[PDB]
């Protein structure tokens, strides 16, 4: 079917210069190469944050400590205030 | 056993005219009388068609039927009484329709299965002839019955051709295929 065959061959061929052989695109005056594989190759990381979100920041946990390892001047005040709270108990 | 139905509205005059005429053939003679009376309506187009108006009369309508039978033996058989009734029934205006429809019924009795080979431009005779015989000898026509065939020009189509007859058709043209060409590419 020369209807079918010639329509389908032009259907394959006129984008075959756009996809198979990298001859840019004869009918399009803007180019096709510096849009998706060059400019928006950083597209999703122009859609997300670069260098913290996509590099993902393997970050060390900020180390919190115990109560500064001082169990004298605070525990005896706790025991005196506990005398006070038991006088309230 | 009626023929192919004229389906109700105002072919029923033509339907009754056939099936009451045909009980004793004469439908070729009645048919030729109908051709001749539609001809003398057409041969006198001023107030043959312009006098199928409803606002005239009962009497003057009957007198126009008298002018139709006054023209030699224009009418013959039931077709005058047909007109007697039609005149009284004042359905004279839709008389052209009756004619063409009786023609359809008649050439159905002959079996001329009118077809069509639509295009956007008229074609060479060789294509006409080859197609003509094709359908003619095809299972479509069971033979013993004819097969007209009309090429028409259609701009609303983009070319190609489509064969039509017996409410059965094949389109292999261009427009529809482009359509199917756009539909399939309309998916993700």
């Amino acid at each position: 079917q020369d209807l079918y065959l010639r329509e389908l061959k032009d259907t394959k061929l006129a984008p075959s210069t756009l996809q198979d052989a990298e001859g840019n695109v004869k009918p399009w005056n803007p180019p096709q190469k510096p849009n998706l594989p060059e400019l928006e190759l950083q597209g999703p990381e122009a859609l997300k944050a670069y260098t913290e979100q996509n590099v993902e920041t393997a970050h060390v946990a900020k180390e919190s400590e115990e109560g500064e390892s001082e169990p004298i001047e605070e525990d005896w005040l706790v025991l005196d205030d506990a005398e006070e709270t038991k006088e309230s108990h | 056993p009626p023929p192919v139905r004229l389906f109700g509205v105002e072919g029923t005059y033509a339907t009754a005219l056939y099936q009451a005429a045909a009980k004793n053939s004469s439908i070729d003679a009645a048919f030729q009388s109908l051709q001749k009376v539609e001809s003398t309506v057409k041969k006198n187009p001023k107030l043959g068609h312009l006098l199928l108006n409803p606002a005239l009369s009962l009497k003057d309508r009957n007198s126009v039927i008298d002018a139709i039978v006054e023209t030699h033996k224009n009418l013959d058989g039931y077709v005058v009484n047909l007109l007697k009734v039609l005149s009284e029934n004042n359905r004279l205006g839709c008389f052209e329709k009756i004619a063409s429809d009786f023609g359809v019924l008649n050439d159905a009795h002959n079996g001329l299965l009118k077809g069509t080979v639509t295009s956007a431009e008229p074609l060479d005779p060789k294509s006409f002839k080859r197609i003509e015989k094709a359908l003619s000898a095809s299972k479509l026509v069971g033979q013993g019955k004819s097969l007209k065939l009309e090429n028409v020009v259609k701009p609303e189509i983009k070319g190609g051709l489509i064969v039509e007859l017996g409410d059965k058709t094949v389109d292999l043209s261009i427009s529809t295929k482009i359509q199917k060409l756009n539909k399939v590419l309309e998916d993700s």
